[PDB]
């Protein structure tokens, strides 16, 4: 299993919505249980969490994130950025034996 | 405030031994797992080396599948990454996250502590 | 033969985040700003606070007249009138299957008791088919607290657990060997060991419903499990030892 | 011992004893197979949770202790082991094939939402021939003890 | 008569690889990684380890870490049980009105309760020893469905007291199943099944 992150740019407008879409070339099972996790690079800290699944806000940090998807597609989605939103953004999985991990995509403010 | 304590890293030779330490505090530590986080320096993310939460099973990589020891004590709470048969490959910032089960999937990876450095060169 | 007419609790106020006030029997309960732990000053970093009823329909902070504090009588409460004893129920449950070992398949069934009766604590308690006031009537919270541990190292973890949240309150009137610390005015289980012949101490359980499903993640990979989610309640035992 | 009874059919509506409508309801319907359902799943069980095919000739016929060491702390007003002990009956009264309900509709739902559950609800057919619940709280990083994302419940074979 | 305090000695901690002939003709065993529980035949990822009965972990290898428990035999002094309830509960009724109810359950903790300590009462006939090392099976199986199982199995070795096992074992078992995002509907794909450390003895 490879995990597909696409685009690996992202252009985000303050205020705006973001949508990103991490792929997987297996199936993630079914409506129960399709899983995938969403890391994110702050630089120069340690990298921090923001979303779990492409579903609902991971950290406790305010109403301002969303998402969506199922299946194989994906979708990260984001109600309204912050400044600290920037860095790179891992969606990661480990749902089966040995190990995977995915790529990363970046995220740009404007 | 609470914090990862991580220490005991260094530059070390090909083909030695090293022994760290993941240090946490505000829990009791009494049937708790530990591992690391390698990070490549500007490289995606991988997985190092463990054995299971007591001690069972003995499951690593592909390409670290019998070169890593892994102990820890449950009094104490203090880890240990204890590596023999040093290679190039594996000189990397180690992270120690948190793991759990909100009734049977993941749902944290959650602080990832301070990081001690391993240069590694022949 | 006597009658007791029924009986209700003071509409009070939900706490405010913050606020450490008293109750009697000298026990603080507070309620606890962020980044503290049951005491409220001992260093915690991640817990965020907000009460709970006991039927799982929780109280809006800051609101005025959210509770009524439940009632509940001494044990054989007509025995304590001079100076309505609830039963257990039996039941059934549904099929299960069991395997027999010997030096077999067969089928059984499981049993659980209940108890709905006026030593149960209610809201509106009915008329019951002298002592004082104090020494027949309690207040029994009707309000728990429910914590969160949020701490780092290794790992966060999924403690609830429940502790009740006690306020003092005024109640209606009503129109119609033994060690000394047991009929004390100053024992909260003077309602339950008025009778009984012996010290009494207590046992705690919590017992808790936890389970193990499929894939996990990194530590100790694989299966990297320690969790524990227990009961709405804390489920406190006597055990009666010998004086003599 | 009890007859022999063939599976059900889907979409079927039938009277029984005592003037209930028992029925195999379809998918996206709920009970009275007129009210819509969002996402269940409905097959047809043994009263012990193994699974019969529909369609089949002669598909199931009728019916007709302690634990070991737990610690627990000790407060008076120290380290102590004690046991469990629950009850049980096997005599007459128990329900047995050899000497009720010999077949079981699932309802296996799921509710999603803020926050979501996923409940397994047993109604009983029946042609003549206290609820457990092991309740949840479920998120991934917020305050543990207000409201979750999700949840995880099973309901059992039959309520007490 | 009154008796004394009883406990037996120490013992190893076995490696894995390692079976002991034990008593009435069992062998207990501790199979390695991906083997089953007579060591022949593989598996993907059932494998074995070792926790205390309160379930503290154990270091394999250890020098005198663990004594097995010792309780008593039926009637050597027995007792009754202790009566205890938990809080408030409320759920729906039919009839053909919210009631507040309670459960009732019930504890032991006489001379036949196992302990690391044995207080005195008021010799292969009244004291034993409790298996107080057993063997917690983590036990995955993967596919459509999905369930990961846990069995107890015990290490019954005898130690030294100082101066028939004995049955419906059954297994009480918890289960739960997540539901995330529903666009895909095929079929379900959990279930789960756990017992418990000791066996329900009927």
């Amino acid at each position: 299993i490879v995990l597909t992150q696409t685009p690996l740019s992202l252009s985000v407008s303050p205020g705006e919505p973001a949508s990103i879409s991490c792929r997987s070339s297996q199936s993630l099972e079914e409506y129960g249980k399709n899983w995938l996790s969403w890391y994110q690079q702050k630089p120069g800290q340690s990298p921090r969490l923001l979303i779990y699944q492409a579903t609902n806000r991971a950290s406790w940090v305010p109403e301002r994130f969303s998402g969506s998807g199922s299946g194989t597609d994906f979708t990260l989605k984001i109600s309204r950025v912050e400044a600290e939103d920037a860095g790179v953004y891992y969606c990661q999985q480990y749902k089966e034996f040995p190990w995977t991990f995915g790529q990363g995509t970046k995220l740009e403010l404007k | 405030e609470v914090k990862l304590v991580e220490s005991g890293g260094g530059l070390v030779q090909p083909g030695g031994s090293l022994t760290l330490s993941c240090v946490g505090s505000g829990y009791t530590f009494s049937s708790y797992p530990i591992c690391w986080v390698r990070q490549a320096p500007g490289k995606g993310l991988e997985w190092l080396s463990c054995i299971d939460s007591s001690g069972s099973k003995m499951h690593l990589a592909d390409s670290v599948l019998s070169r890593f020891t892994i102990s820890k004590d449950n009094s104490q709470n203090t880890a240990y990454l204890q590596m023999n048969s040093l290679r190039t490959e594996d000189t990397a910032r180690y992270y120690c996250a948190r793991g759990r089960w909100c009734y049977g999937v993941i749902c944290d990876m959650d602080l990832w502590g301070p990081g001690v450095e391993v240069v590694v060169s022949s | 033969h006597h009658i007791l007419g029924a009986c209700h609790s003071s509409w009070q106020d939900a706490p405010i985040q913050g606020t450490s006030q008293m109750g009697a029997h000298g026990q603080l309960q507070t309620f606890p700003r962020n980044g503290y732990d049951w005491d409220n000053q001992t260093p915690l970093e991640g817990a965020v606070y907000t009460l709970v009823d006991p039927f799982g329909r929780p109280i809006v902070p800051g609101t005025k007249n959210a509770y009524r504090n439940l009632v509940y009588y001494c044990e054989y409460p007509g025995e304590r009138l001079y100076e309505g004893q609830e039963v257990s129920v039996e039941g059934t449950s549904g099929p299960l299957l069991c395997n027999i070992h010997d030096l077999y398949l067969d089928i059984r069934r499981n049993v659980h008791y209940s108890c709905n009766g006026p030593q149960t604590p209610k809201y509106y308690q009915p008329p019951l088919a002298l002592a004082s006031q104090k020494d027949l009537v309690n207040e029994f919270p009707g309000l728990f607290v429910r914590q969160s541990r949020f701490i780092a190292g290794r790992p966060s973890r999924r403690n609830i657990r429940f502790k009740p949240w006690f306020i003092p309150g005024v109640i209606n009137e009503i129109s119609l060997l033994k060690p000394t610390w047991n009929i004390s005015d100053q024992n909260p289980h003077q309602h339950r060991d008025w009778h009984k012949f012996g010290h009494v101490v207590n046992a705690i359980m919590q017992p808790t419903h936890h389970a193990e499903i499929s894939f996990q993640d990194r530590d100790t990979a694989l299966p990297d499990a320690c969790s524990s989610i227990s009961d709405i309640s804390p489920v406190t035992y006597p055990i009666t030892l010998p004086i003599i």
